[PDB]
């Protein structure tokens, strides 16, 4: 398919950025889109044979490049907070429709006012209610990832070292801890439900795992709290007889 | 040090109508440092008794000031704003255009 | 041309879902195409057509004779069809206009819970207090917290596949020492 | 939302002795107070009717604060000269901005207190109102001094307490003007530019508060790339003005709509020529 | 109402 790089990225206001896309094998045309929260993808431009062939409603600070091997760059300078978006690349054949249009999964770019706006998640797991177990013979574990910014998290459950999906449900969107703040930190919850017997076996190991995409090695951290780098944060529990 | 050149807008409080009292504004913003000289001109001549707002500044720390005087516009009178600042080799003069 | 479509469509598992799209200004060199966007993914092709009904393994596409509208039909939806659906009118001419998206239609899919047994449970930290509202019916609406100190999530459905069992739940929590689960979701 | 914000400017003056200190305070886009150290008998001075009613104790206490502040900025400008190994021959500028935002619920949303030296960030109180961010190694000296003096706790007490209570008092005593948005008066003008082109200019006048959005659309598509916007500017009577202009082919004017978003408007506005 | 006076820089 289409390869887009990086999957996530944080920049501060005024910085510049280069996003990259390789088209699907057999495709030689690349179209870039900007998709802000709650909106549809907005067309930026389309490249074929190393040249910009058409452009949407975007200023020149948005520039592009296509190499001989058909891979492409989206370069944006003088970033604004409102440039935060999912940036999508779609590839196709010869500026036509006959081989389809295939989209990558996008680069999530968040532009923040200051590096100190970035916070990692705290992760805690809460063990199942004895009242639930008695009444239903099922046992729900709950995971909470809280205090993070921006919304650059992927949460997964792992049972005895293997990822599980059955019995799992994660909030489709996070809560704003302070809804009136434009840069509020976020909270996200997830649940894993298993049979009471499975929870009651102390051999079973349960982990809620949160991948956070934060600051890079190159970002200069001055604050006393830990640098909020890209990191994996987890909380866990063994079963209880 | 850090220096920022002044942006200048000249305009009237109300849409101009010839022969009707109005206020002539010269809004200077985005400059640094704060020392600045602003004159309003009528037919190339400095208007007297021009007042100005109190010094304030924006998020980016650059200053802004409003200079203003009452005037009754006419068909032939030409009005302008003359600004001097360390960032300006020569004074910048911006003519009043009632369509702007 | 250009497309307009509903903001949202609600549904239950197992029903047929139809999403209609309006495009009055479609031209002879325009085709119709639909894409779905799942959470954390790029848009994905579903189906395309010109004037005749189209059926594939994912959907059917209905196009009336004047081509001024079209209807995407999803045959027996499941939870995993929850996505945003985009109807696009595309230029058929090579090197013509790129694919332009309108606003999409958000499709929700609920499960008809058998033997609902709504209850609120208190859970304890493995190493802190969380309340769990679970097993309620899908018509239940979970109100957001009126207090700044209490956090209440929206509802989410989980599927315990090996048990043929589905259940809705929502979570509430607070750092306050007066916080009671009994009335958290009231 | 609502906010109270204070803006301090201190400027040294080689040879003219004491630096000039000027302070202005705002609620939202409305100035209410001024202090200028170069004035005949320096005093806090009202700039809005809803503090002119405040009695002499209020104004005496404000004046006493400004006078002490101006004395401290003289010391501050001298220390900064030492920190940056700068001469006495040049003029330098110390700025401070601080204040509080109230949420839509009337509760404290965010406090701030930050400083700049010669136009660049120097030190800022972080949003936790407990720790500092220094912009350079000179400001790191100030940070260590302020951590030792627990300066942040002093500022937090004002920002969380007094600042919010003053803002509430002002919002109530001036509710007729501070809590009543004045909608923009709008119209479109037309100026030929060539045989086949004409400028359409969308005007918004007399609105309060200053926040506004003006857009031109052709066929429902924003013409952002070819629209000239001026900065929002003060009318001089407490209201604001802005316009947006687009160059248009003679004959296609009916294809353009101007769209106005402002909080004094029940619905967004659409205008044409 | 203004803030009081704190520590010198
Ligand atoms: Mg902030
Ligand atoms: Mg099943």
């Amino acid at each position: 398919g289409v390869t887009q790089s990086p999957t996530h990225l944080i920049k501060t206001r005024g910085q510049q950025v280069t996003l990259r896309c390789s088209p699907k094998s057999g495709h030689d045309t690349v179209s870039w889109y900007q998709q802000a929260l709650g909106q549809g993808p907005q067309f930026i431009f389309q490249y074929y044979e190393e040249e910009e062939r058409q452009r949407g409603n975007f200023p020149d600070r948005f520039s592009g490049h296509q190499f001989p091997n058909y891979s492409s760059e989206l370069n944006v300078n003088a970033l604004l907070l409102g440039d935060s978006a999912l940036y999508l690349c779609a590839s196709s054949l010869g500026e036509g429709r006959v081989d389809g249009y295939t989209f990558g999964s996008g680069t999530r770019l968040t532009v923040v006012e200051d590096l100190r706006n970035v916070f990692p998640p705290e992760v805690a797991v809460f063990e199942p209610s004895e009242a639930e177990i008695s009444h239903t013979q099922k046992a729900t574990l709950v995971c909470l990832a809280t205090g993070f910014y921006p919304d650059h998290v992927e949460l997964s459950w792992w049972v005895n070292g293997k990822e599980v999906h059955s019995g799992v449900c994660t909030d489709p969107q996070p809560l704003k801890e302070q809804p009136a703040l434009n840069d509020s930190r976020y909270a996200l919850s997830s649940r894993l439900r298993v049979s009471a017997t499975f929870w009651q076996n102390p051999r079973n190991h349960f982990r809620c795992q949160v991948q956070f995409y934060g600051l890079s090695e190159n970002d200069e951290w001055t604050q006393d709290r830990a640098k909020p780098v890209t990191q994996i944060v987890s909380a866990e529990a063994w079963g209880r007889a | 040090m850090i220096q920022r050149t002044p942006k200048i807008q000249v305009y009237s409080r109300h849409p101009a109508e010839n022969g009707k009292s109005n206020f002539l504004n010269c809004y200077v913003s985005g400059f640094h440092p704060s020392d600045i000289e602003v004159d309003l001109l009528k037919n190339g001549e400095r208007i007297e008794k021009v007042e100005h707002s109190d010094l304030s500044f924006s998020k980016d720390w650059s200053f802004y000031l409003l200079y203003y005087t009452e005037f009754t516009p006419t068909e032939k009178d030409e009005y302008a704003c003359r600004v001097n600042h360390v960032t300006l080799s020569q004074p910048k003069i911006v003519k009043w255009d009632r369509d702007m | 041309a250009k497309t307009t479509q509903p903001i949202s469509v609600d549904s239950y598992e197992g029903q047929e879902v139809n999403i209609t799209c309006s495009h009055n200004n479609i031209a002879t060199n325009d085709y119709i195409t639909w894409y779905q966007q799942f959470p954390s993914q790029g848009p994905r092709f579903i189906i395309q057509g010109y004037k005749t009904k189209v059926t594939n393994e994912v959907a059917s596409l209905f196009i009336p004779a004047d081509r001024k509208s079209s209807t995407l039909s999803l045959p027996r939806v499941s939870l995993s069809d929850t996505a945003v659906y985009y109807c696009l009118v595309g230029d058929m001419d090579q090197a013509g206009t790129a694919l332009i998206f309108g606003k999409g239609t958000t499709l929700s899919v609920s499960s008809d819970i058998q033997n609902p047994d709504p209850a609120v449970y208190q859970l304890r930290d493995s190493k802190k207090s969380v309340c769990l509202f679970t097993d309620f019916d899908s018509q239940t609406n979970v109100s957001q917290s009126k207090d700044s100190d209490v956090y209440i999530t929206d509802k989410c459905v989980l599927d315990m596949r090996s048990m043929d069992f589905k259940s809705n739940s929502a979570v509430a929590w607070s750092n306050k020492s007066d916080f009671a689960c009994a009335n958290a979701f009231n | 939302s609502h906010s109270m914000r204070y803006f301090y400017t201190a400027v040294s003056r080689p040879g003219r002795g004491e630096p000039r200190f000027i302070a202005v305070g705002y609620v939202d886009d409305t100035q209410f107070v001024q202090f200028d150290s170069d004035a005949a008998s320096p005093r806090g001075e009202p700039r809005a009717p809803w503090v002119e009613q405040e009695g002499p104790e209020y104004w005496d206490r404000e004046t006493q604060k400004y006078k002490r502040q101006a004395q401290t900025d003289r010391v501050n400008l001298r220390k900064l000269r030492g920190y940056y190994n700068q001469s006495e021959a040049g003029s330098h500028t110390l700025q401070r901005m601080y204040g509080c935002d109230l949420g839509p619920d009337g509760r404290l949303l965010r406090g701030y207190n930050q400083f700049a030296y010669d136009g660049k960030d120097y030190i800022a109180l972080n949003e936790d109102l407990r720790s500092w961010t220094a912009a350079d190694k000179a400001a790191q000296i100030t940070q260590r001094k302020w951590e030792a003096a627990r300066e942040a706790e002093q500022r937090r007490a004002y920002l969380e307490g007094t600042c919010v209570e003053w803002l509430r008092r002002y919002l109530e005593n001036g509710k007729k003007t501070l809590q009543r948005a004045e909608h923009p008066k709008t119209h479109v003008t037309h100026h030929p530019v060539s045989d086949h082109e004409a400028t359409l200019r969308c005007w918004a006048l007399g609105f309060y508060p200053a926040e506004i959005t003006l857009t031109w659309q052709r066929d429902g598509e924003d013409q952002t790339q070819d629209t000239e916007l001026v900065e929002t500017r003060p009318a001089g009577d407490g209201t604001f003005q802005k316009w947006a202009a687009v160059v248009v082919p003679s004959g296609e004017e009916q294809r353009y709509t101007c769209h106005v978003q402002h909080e004094g408007l029940p619905e967004p506005l659409t205008l044409r020529w | 109402g203004a803030d009081g006076v704190g520590k010198s820089l």
